[PDB]
């Protein structure tokens, strides 16, 4: 089990207290900074109330180092079909005519095609002429008209999402735990913050960083996983590249709105008479999403997708070099006075010294209620703060040491009264 | 489709003690009668927050239907000696009174409802202070505040005003300034909860889903737009009642329809639903959310 | 380009200076007095496509 790794003690000039029925309530207002711990460690502030067996952490587990993405320019994009309808009508009858059906706009709608009905799709009108007389299929040599009425539609039940990423903002999934009991989850990137019920935390120092990300696309599928390409982002839809046929949202492009982006003139038509063949050349987005899909190997990083925050990660080499500031805002903290007895037992060591990580240690808390452990070493530098329940539970935690023999003693209690515990162990030595 | 702005869900009462002369045409409030507590709130361009939530409860209504608590008194009086407990809370609050109306209301920051009224023969002044002199004095309240109400039972005494920069909004005592004080008045939304006081809030977040309540209908009677129709005679899916009702598939897929034995073409209410609030990150359930001008001290030096 | 604050020190920039308001650069969001960047006033200058949305 993870534990704290930077264990900080509160200022006491920026944090007062004050006694309220038989207790101890106080607040917190001030700005402290702790170092970020690595992955699988957490940013533990002990505080201190106005006597000395009262002792509280404020674990901000850290889940891994992650580096976010940046959106800016985003699309959406899918296949589409044409569906394109036939209409001859002879020379002379109506409204057909030679300049008419050679000059014909596409914002026009002609009378035959004014009954199917305005949709709020991508539809366009054209016209070909034909030939005429008995031996094609009217009474007049002239020749007829042959209007035609093509709108897309999409017929896969998928859509997706082309973007591109500008900087590879360092996010750190942070898991903070308040002082009573609750659990939040939160992350912070580059330097924003985030609002809490104690106050708002954010990003200190930065150094991890990746540079080089506009020459790629990225490509999102809801339900799926995520695409890389190698190319830049696309700017222009221009015929025979992908990226031709852009929209705004996902049911713009699974129920083909008249509200989205194409090329002009993308329509090819081949008339014969009666036989109308409308086929497009639109590229394919699932062949590149089956071809490039994340995670892939490029340079000397490892881009992949995400389990959360649903966006595009890059996993790379190294452990966090960074610290976090903890802002209170007027934050009242209460604490009960526990009388309940515990008896500790050492378990187990295994860890590093002088590491980033630490050294986990284990000890077998069992006590007859529901309270708290508080224990410490000999100068005061080391505190261990469990949760204690009625029962035998083995809590584990992560503690720094700088020395591979340790034989510290440390003394522990769940309400005031110590206990000599000795712990011992073996650790590596590692960076 | 579009729902109407005097069709007032639940009870529809717009009345106070003390200033309840108006029971004739406000108790209920329907087409028939010139409610003075409900003809300023559908100025265009005055209130644009209860036009948009129509089909929503006000405090008054929230005061009948045992929602909102009420002060003590719950009318004071503006010309009475031994001083007036209902201005201390109100000096702070921006307000603006035209003419005729004679008494008002507003949410205090203890959580009741509180109102002001000047004894005959007076009427409010521009400021919503004093009394002065003038044509008719419409015997009701004139509402101060653009809030909206409805029924919950969510409790919240765990939450607070916990504004950046603010030392003392109206009348609560926040953070200890040892500062000076910027004596100012500004726009600022709040929420107020149950069991707890009048909480103010710098941002908010609006929320509205759509159910299958009574309230987020509206039909329109007819032989058997137009005019309005009473929506609780409409029986329910599966039995019958009292009248008959029908309407589209939003209406027929909740309640029963007879077709042609109907007699009130209803349909669906877009404006309507349970508006929750978000405050501290947290999605609750408020009471009454108003966005009124109070005077906010901040800080300077 | 060198940077003044009011009743403060001062101090120096090695950077030369833009006349438009670009991100990443010492000004993205420039206004014409305290007032307006205390208050953060509708006559400022700040570049488009700068906040992000989720």
């Amino acid at each position: 089990d993870p534990g704290c790794s930077e264990l900080i003690q509160a200022s006491s000039r920026i944090t007062t207290c004050s006694t309220e029925g038989v207790n101890t309530k106080c607040r917190l207002s001030g700005t402290a900074l702790i170092r970020a711990g690595s992955v699988g460690a957490e940013a533990c502030l002990m505080l201190k109330g106005v006597k000395e067996d009262q002792t509280k952490f404020l674990k901000i587990k850290t889940v891994s180092s992650e580096l976010s993405c940046r959106e800016g320019q985003s699309y959406w994009t899918g296949s589409f079909s044409p569906k394109c309808l036939s209409s001859r009508r002879c020379h002379l009858v109506g409204e057909c005519h030679v300049n008419r059906c050679l000059s014909w706009r596409d914002n026009e709608t002609s009378a035959e095609f004014s009954f199917v009905g305005e949709s709020t799709t991508m539809r366009e009108n054209k016209c070909f002429e034909q030939c005429g007389g008995w031996g094609c299929g009217c009474f007049n040599v002239n020749p007829s008209c042959l209007f035609v009425h093509t709108y897309l539609q999409s017929v896969r039940k998928e859509a997706l999402r082309v973007f591109n990423c500008i900087d590879w903002v360092h996010k750190l999934t942070l898991e903070i735990t308040d002082f009573d009991g609750s659990v939040s989850t939160i992350d912070l990137g580059a330097s924003s913050s985030r609002f809490t019920n104690w106050g708002s935390v954010s990003l200190s120092l930065d150094a991890e960083g990746i540079s080089g990300s506009n020459s790629f696309s990225f490509i999102e599928s809801p339900g799926k996983g995520y695409a890389i390409v190698d190319e830049p982002f696309s700017e222009i839809p221009r015929q025979g590249f992908l990226g031709e046929i852009r929209c705004n949202s996902e049911s713009s492009v699974l129920s083909a709105h008249e509200s989205c982006l194409r090329a002009p003139n993308l329509i090819s038509y081949k008339p014969m008479i009666d036989q109308l063949e409308c086929t497009t050349n639109l590229i394919d987005p699932f062949v590149v999403f089956e071809r490039g899909s994340l995670p892939q190997t490029r340079n000397d990083k490892t881009f992949a997708a995400s389990k959360g925050n649903r966006g595009v990660q890059a996993f790379s080499k190294g452990s966090v070099q960074a610290d976090l500031t903890l802002m209170f805002d007027n934050f009242e903290v209460d604490f009960v006075g526990a009388a309940v007895s515990c008896d500790a037992a050492f378990l187990n060591l295994t860890g590093c010294y002088s590491c980033n990580a630490g050294a986990r240690v284990c000890l077998s808390i069992t006590s007859t209620g529901t309270g708290s452990l508080s224990a410490h070493n000999k100068d005061g530098s080391l505190h261990i703060v469990l949760p204690s329940e009625n029962g035998t539970k083995d809590q584990c935690q992560i503690l720094h040491f700088t020395v591979p023999e340790v034989e510290e003693e440390f003394m522990y209690s769940c309400d005031g009264d110590e206990r000599p515990l000795l712990v011992k162990g073996t650790l590596i030595a590692i960076d | 489709e579009d729902p109407h702005l005097r069709n007032r869900p639940g009870k529809g009462h717009n009345y106070i003690d003390g200033m309840t002369q108006e029971d004739a045409t406000c108790k209920p409030v329907t087409y028939a009668g010139a409610c003075s507590s409900f003809d300023v709130l559908l100025e265009k361009g005055k209130f644009p927050l209860f036009q948009s939530y129509a089909h929503h409860r006000t405090l008054l209504e929230a005061v009948h239907d045992t929602i909102i608590a009420k002060a003590d008194p719950p009318s004071c009086d503006l010309q009475s000696a031994h001083g007036n407990p209902c201005m201390k809370e109100k000096l702070v609050m921006k307000t603006h009174c035209p003419n005729d109306y004679q008494s008002a209301h507003y949410l205090n920051n203890d959580g009741k409802m509180a109102s002001v009224k000047c004894p005959p023969k007076y009427e409010l002044t521009e400021d919503c202070n004093f009394c002065r002199q003038m044509a008719s004095l419409k015997k009701g309240s004139y509402p101060l505040q653009d809030l909206f109400c409805q029924s919950s039972e969510d409790d919240g005494s765990k939450l607070k005003t916990k504004m950046k920069g603010v030392c003392e909004v109206g009348v609560q005592a926040l953070k200890k300034c040892d500062g000076q004080l910027s004596t100012a008045h500004e726009v600022v939304p709040f929420a107020v909860f149950k069991n707890s006081k009048k909480v103010y809030l710098d941002k908010l977040d609006l929320k509205t889903e759509e159910n299958l309540l009574p309230d987020s209908f509206v039909c329109f009677e007819h032989k058997g737009e137009l005019k309005s129709f009473d929506i609780s005679q409409c029986p329910k899916i599966g039995g019958h009642g009292s009248k008959k009702c029908t309407g589209d598939a939003a209406f027929c897929s909740a309640y029963e329809c007879t077709a042609q034995y109907a007699n009130a073409y209803c349909s669906h209410a877009n404006g309507s639903g349970i508006v929750q609030i978000q405050v501290s990150g947290v999605w609750k359930k408020p009471l009454c959310v108003g966005y009124e001008r109070v005077v906010v001290k901040r800080e300077l030096s």
